[PDB]
């Protein structure tokens, strides 16, 4: 339960910050 | 109190080895609360440490860990903490060990992921006493009656001693070793670690007591271990044990690809009548039967619609979007009704459009192969003659292999280019996976020219036919004619031919993948895009969607945006809820390529799931001013909601009203409908009997279901393509079969209302509004005359019995069972559904089922 929570938020973590990253890029070409 | 260590860190600077230990005592009872002095000491306490020590060189590492973790320096306490050896006493309620503890648990996963990958002597070494101290942690853990997440800890630390260890000698062995597969099939990525934690849990299934072979098969799947699941079956068939056979068999075929099949089916090669039949199972001829059957059974197909749209239909596009349609709702039903019943609306067909309407009477003809070449005989230009070839290839599914001699000779005698194109697609789908040298050569030399409907599909189906392979002759060869040719056609139908070929291979595609995306092709850039998404298939790899998503905003190419996003939606196929929050950002883009590859997107990783989120998203896309951003959204949504009810999804009425509208229109445009007509097509695919789902019953991923829906999603180039979503059309079937190999009267049970999994209602014509006169006029004594005439003057069912063939929707599976336990037992829960091997004590005369004409 709790390993398989873990995994669950470490991958969501990660999810998370390659979706910051993509819309970063897509506002400076936005503001482009 | 004390109010000062002062003078116990001073005691330490002695040169007495009886003043130096009480000091380091005193100093340890204290360091709960001078810290702040001690670490400016702490020095001392390091020198002393490093020495012969007499006790201090014991006590001083533990209190030089104690002062380095107050304050805050853990990268050096674990060091000391190390060092003190058995004085850090593990078992004790302190937050100093617990926090210690935790540190090192973190270094040791670390160091393991680290060093795993490196070579097999090439290890740094890890530290004993840190092992020590990891393995006393795992003991612990045992100890508090906690067997679960041990396993968790033995898989971050990449040991599999330990977690073979906790996994057996733990209670609940079934439920352990279930939440192991699931551990190892869902979260864990390390393709390599994988492997290895399935060969220790097959390892263990099999020296259980009473072997779990169902499971044991599909890890075997999973390795791709075709000389091992083989040995499974031959000591199961030298053991009295049938019905374990017939099971492993069913799911081995609906599981494993072509070639593993074919080879297991070699090794079994190398009475009778079972090994014959086996053969027979893994080659698919019963599976594919019984599903034509289950789908010609239950064939509830819906003309009035399609009538419908036919009334609507003005041009050529919405023609053979009606084309497409009637072949989807009469997929896998081998029921032609509507194309012999509207001979002149589908002989007002021309060029392209009658290869289409062939390709429809195959996809309707889906699985029914005993018939086959002479039924394409019977129903009959070049480009007839090349939709017949291609509808006999989309009848003669991923399992084809007797037709593939044929196919071959007759591409090699044909003479006209769209002959020569059809040809080779009904090749390529025929010999899907199988990778036959000869077919190849063969498609290898068609392609070798200059013209661009020929060359589309020899690459296409060179893509097919290697699928998987990862053929570095089939790459080099593919690439090199992309580059050198001179024709755009032929351009995309390599590209979709090398993203199949670079299929299922997670790593080993990185550097092709590099290649394409900097290439300056825009069409490889799109193949490179394709190739991503192949490889990375239903894997959620982030680094793969940081490329795709990294492309569908720096890249120039519409086109490449688009099909970055596409790849996007197939990487994520595997987690429906996780791409709504990639897509809905993407969905409000600017620019209508990109927002029509997040539609798309949408679509294939939500395809037969109905989520909430996604329709969310797709309702307003539905209602855009750009033109295929519409259709893209339309097609999505049934792409999603194939096979969902109203009260399932309170939103699929209104989409049917929205696409009814959208075909009866005076502007909407051309494209608009296209997508509106496919939209109901995939809809009510199948007759209401199949669902498309990437991944099998089982979770491993459908190969044909994944070609199917890219070749289709590359229909925005080439219309003939778009009945490659065939193939994704999976029977949502529960089928019970007993020793005989052969359907008996069975009636499964459902605990649920009729309401949720039925199916849509006919709705009838419209009727005839006659002419309303208005609100007849009130004058001034109407209401006075209206006066003076007055004066003058549910049970909701919460049961479901199915027949044996039994439509039961994904969804509709954790709830099904049978009537109070009757003679059948199934070999396996009511819930993967498929096809299960229904046991039987009770002996009678067990009648069995009709093999129902196939006609509809």
């Amino acid at each position: 339960d709790l390993y398989s929570r873990y995994k669950k938020l470490q991958q969501e973590l990660e999810f998370l910050e390659v979706q910051e990253e993509y819309i970063k890029d897509e506002q400076k070409n936005l503001k482009k | 109190m004390i109010t000062s260590a002062a003078g116990i860190i001073s005691l330490l600077d002695e040169d007495e080895p009886q003043l130096k230990e009480f000091a380091l005592h005193k100093l340890n009872a204290v360091v709960n609360d001078f810290w702040a002095e001690i670490s400016e000491s702490v020095d001392k306490i390091e020198v002393l440490y490093e020495d012969e020590g007499f006790r201090s060189r014991q006590f001083a590492a533990l209190v030089a860990s104690k002062v380095f973790y107050h304050l805050g320096a853990f990268e050096e306490s674990l060091n000391y903490a190390l060092g003190a050896g058995d004085l850090f006493n593990v078992n004790d309620n302190s937050e100093y060990v617990e926090t210690i503890i935790a540190k090192c648990i973190d270094h040791y996963t670390k160091q393991c992921v680290e060093n795993a990958d490196l070579p097999e002597g090439e290890k740094k070494p890890i530290d004993q006493r840190l092992e020590g101290i990891v393995n006393k942690m795992f003991q612990r853990c045992l100890d508090d009656h906690k067997y679960k997440q041990a396993i968790g800890i033995a898989l971050e630390t990449r040991r599999l001693d330990v977690f073979e260890k906790t996994i057996l000698e733990s209670n609940d062995v079934p439920g352990m070793l279930a939440y192991s597969l699931k551990l190892c099939m869902s979260l864990m990525q390390n393709k390599q670690f994988r492997n290895k934690v399935l060969r220790v849990l097959v390892k263990i299934y099999m020296n259980l007591e009473k072997p779990d072979f169902i499971n044991v098969c599909q890890c075997l799947i999973f390795l791709d271990d075709p000389q091992a699941v083989s040995d499974i079956l031959e000591k199961l068939v030298k053991e009295d044990n049938l019905l374990m056979a017939y099971q492993i068999c069913f799911d081995l075929y609906e599981s494993a690809s072509q070639q593993f099949l074919s080879s297991v089916i070699q090794n079994l090669r190398t009475p009778k009548d079972q090994t014959l039949k086996m053969i027979k199972i893994l080659s698919g001829e019963m599976a594919i039967e019984l599903h034509l059957q289950f789908l010609i059974r239950n064939n509830n197909t819906d003309l009035m619609i399609l009538k419908n749209t036919k009334d609507a239909v003005r041009n050529s596009v919405c023609h053979t979007a009606t084309v497409i349609a009637n072949s989807f709702m009469h997929c896998g039903t081998t029921s032609d009704q509507f194309l012999r019943d509207n001979l002149e609306w589908l002989a007002r067909a021309t060029n392209w459009a009658k290869f289409t309407a062939t390709a429809s009477l195959g996809v309707i003809h889906k699985g029914h192969e005993k018939e086959a070449l002479q039924l394409m005989a019977t129903y009959l230009s070049a480009y007839q003659e090349g939709g017949g070839l291609y509808a006999l290839g989309l009848i003669h599914a991923n399992h084809g292999g007797d037709i593939i001699d044929y196919l071959l000779n007759q591409l090699k005698n044909a003479s006209n280019d769209i002959v020569r194109h059809g040809g080779s697609l009904g090749l390529g789908l025929a010999a899907m996976g199988t990778a036959r040298q000869d077919v190849y050569d063969l498609l290898k030399t068609n392609l070798y020219q200059d013209d661009a409907v020929t060359g589309e599909a020899a690459g296409l189906a060179l893509g097919l036919v290697m699928l998987g392979s990862k053929n570095a002759q089939a790459i080099e060869d593919m690439v090199g004619y992309a580059q050198e040719t001179q024709h755009e056609k032929i351009l995309r139908g390599l590209a979709v031919g090398i993203a199949l070929v670079m299929y299922g291979r997670m790593e080993e595609a990185d550097a092709l993948i590099e290649s394409l995306c900097r290439d300056k092709d825009p069409i490889l850039r799109r193949s490179g895009m394709y190739t991503v998404a192949m490889a990375y298939c239903g894997s959620g790899n982030n680094k793969a969607i940081r490329r795709l998503l990294h492309v569908a905003v720096s890249d120039v190419n519409d086109d490449v945006r688009r099909a970055a996003v596409e790849s996007l939606g197939f990487i994520l196929f595997r987690t429906p809820e996780q791409c709504p929050s990639v897509v809905s950002l993407l969905s409000e883009s600017y620019n209508p390529h990109v927002r029509y590859g997040a539609a798309m997107a949408l679509g294939i990783c939500c395809a037969g799931t109905g989520n909430k989120e996604a329709i969310n998203l797709l309702e307003p896309m539905t209602n855009d001013p750009v033109n295929y951003v519409r259709q893209g959204a339309l097609i999505a949504s049934a792409l999603i909601m194939i096979q969902q009810t109203e009260i399932t999804c309170p939103k699929v009425n209104q989409f049917r009203q929205l696409y009814s509208k959208v075909i009866n229109d005076k502007h909407d445009d051309v494209m608009a409908k296209f997508g509106a007509i496919l939209a109901q097509g995939i809809l009510d695919a199948g007759g209401h009997n199949v669902t498309i789902s990437l991944q099998s019953r089982t979770g491993h991923t459908h190969m044909p279901s994944v070609v199917g829906v890219l070749v289709f999603t590359q229909f925005w180039f080439w219309f003939p393509l778009s009945h490659f979503l065939s193939l994704a059309y999976t029977p949502t079937c529960v089928i019970g079969l007993n020793k005989d190999l052969k359907m008996p009267k069975v009636q499964y049970k459902s605990n649920c209302k009729p309401s949720t999994f039925a199916y849509p209602a006919p709705l009838e014509v419209p009727k005839e509004k006659e002419k309303e006169k208005v609100s007849t006029a009130v004058l001034s004594i109407t209401a006075k005359a209206k006066k003076k005439e007055k004066e003058k003057e549910e049970p909701e069912p919460n049961f479901q019995l199915l027949d044996n063939p039994a439509r039961v929707m994904p969804a509709q599976l954790k709830v099904l069972t049978m009537p109070e336990t009757c003679r059948y037992q199934p070999f396996k829960p009511l819930s993967i559904g498929g096809i299960i091997i229904l046991k039987d004590t009770s002996e009678d005369i067990e009648e069995l089922v009709e093999p129902v004409a196939a006609h509809g």
